């Protein structure tokens, strides 16, 4: 019922590795309509990271099997329907998050830090939705991902230090979206090099900067 | 791949 | 909705680390009335090991936080309530498995091996129930565990080599029960030692099929034999 | 305690 009560549930759930619970708590905190603290916002994001991450992982697995059973048609059909089950949960979860972002988190964001963080989340979960979308639906959804990432990118260029982990985090994913969703290794690389370039100036974060480098070696090699 | 935390 | 399809899903789900689904699949297979094959049996028991195992581990953590917030009474109340939620899950799950055991799996067991396996499973899910049982209800459930363990023990003694991994696992879990549920460290240790010694003395009988699992269990036996009499 | 997994 109460916000402090729900925040504590969420932490307890996290300790228990029960993330459905963790997410639902933090859903209810969001739906109370006030702007989340940094603590609360990281709870939310961790919770759905895990909730969504488990399906993305499972999907990958069953999708590998669907492919590797071409020729064995009944087996492939079994894998395909099961993938479809996973995709339904994956859509429920994306729509949940995206809806919280539309109704609560993005409207209430009063600071640059949080508006960027939440627009990135939106980029992220539109990306996730897109990855299991069909046909024309896919195309529009990929666009909504581009836009949320771009907007966050523009706000972050203007309002945040180049070393800020939310701003480097944005650059990682946005560049990974350029590679993985739009097949632009030239746009991916440029973006990632530019963020690394501008962070390195004001060091006088490392993990994300390292991750940028890592991804860079993969794309070109 | 490689995006942010975990 | 036919049997082979359920078994296929269950493995898919096992691949995807989605054990609620794996459970549900094997549940439906079981509800179809026929004796499970060895594969089916193992899928079922693997499915529910994971479903039940998650909750028991979540309970360990939340219980531990409850104890450690004595004096922070609101924090503790919070953890207690969440533990109760977990305990309700534990109960549906145990009562699902115990119901499958009573209605299908134990009546349909035609070979002694599968009777032991299923009687031991029953001891187990009775053990799990008892860990979250209250008062007088608890006393009853504990006997139920002991009875199904004991019955499995007597068939195993009659019908299975000491190196059989079902017999060994039965001995492990029974000795654990004696120690953790009946607080008999002596009874636990003697049963553990006999199981292990008798497996060693008839190492000749350990098949290449059974080798990996028997040895794993024998390790767990001797490991437990250590930290009980430290 | 260590039981079968």
């Amino acid at each position: 019922m109460d916000k402090n009560e729900l925040v504590q549930k969420a932490k307890l759930a996290e300790q228990a590795e029960r993330y459905d619970d963790m997410a639902a708590c933090m859903k209810s905190v969001t739906e109370q309509g006030a702007e989340l603290s940094n603590e609360e916002r990281n709870l939310l994001s961790v919770a759905y990271k895990n909730v969504v991450g488990a399906r993305r992982s499972s999907w990958r697995v069953v999708s590998s099997i669907e492919q590797k059973t071409e020729g064995a048609e009944k087996k492939q059909q079994m894998a395909r329907e099961y993938r479809e089950k996973i995709e339904t949960e994956l859509r429920d979860i994306c729509n949940d998050v995206l809806s919280l972002l539309e109704k609560f988190l993005i409207p209430n964001a009063s600071q640059a830090e949080s508006k960027v963080f939440y627009l990135k989340m939106k980029g992220d979960y539109y990306r996730y939705l897109a990855e299991v979308a069909a046909g024309d639906d896919k195309k529009g959804i990929v666009d909504q991902s581009q836009q949320a990432y771009q907007e966050a990118f523009e706000i972050s260029k203007k309002e945040m230090q180049p070393t800020h982990p939310i701003r480097l985090g944005l650059a990682l994913n946005f560049s990974v979206f350029y590679y993985e969703i739009l097949n632009s290794p030239e746009k991916a690389c440029s973006l990632a090099k530019t963020a690394f370039d501008e962070a390195i100036a004001e060091l006088d974060s490392t993990l994300i900067m390292q991750l940028l480098r890592d991804n860079l070696t993969l794309w070109t090699s | 791949r490689l995006s942010n935390v975990s």
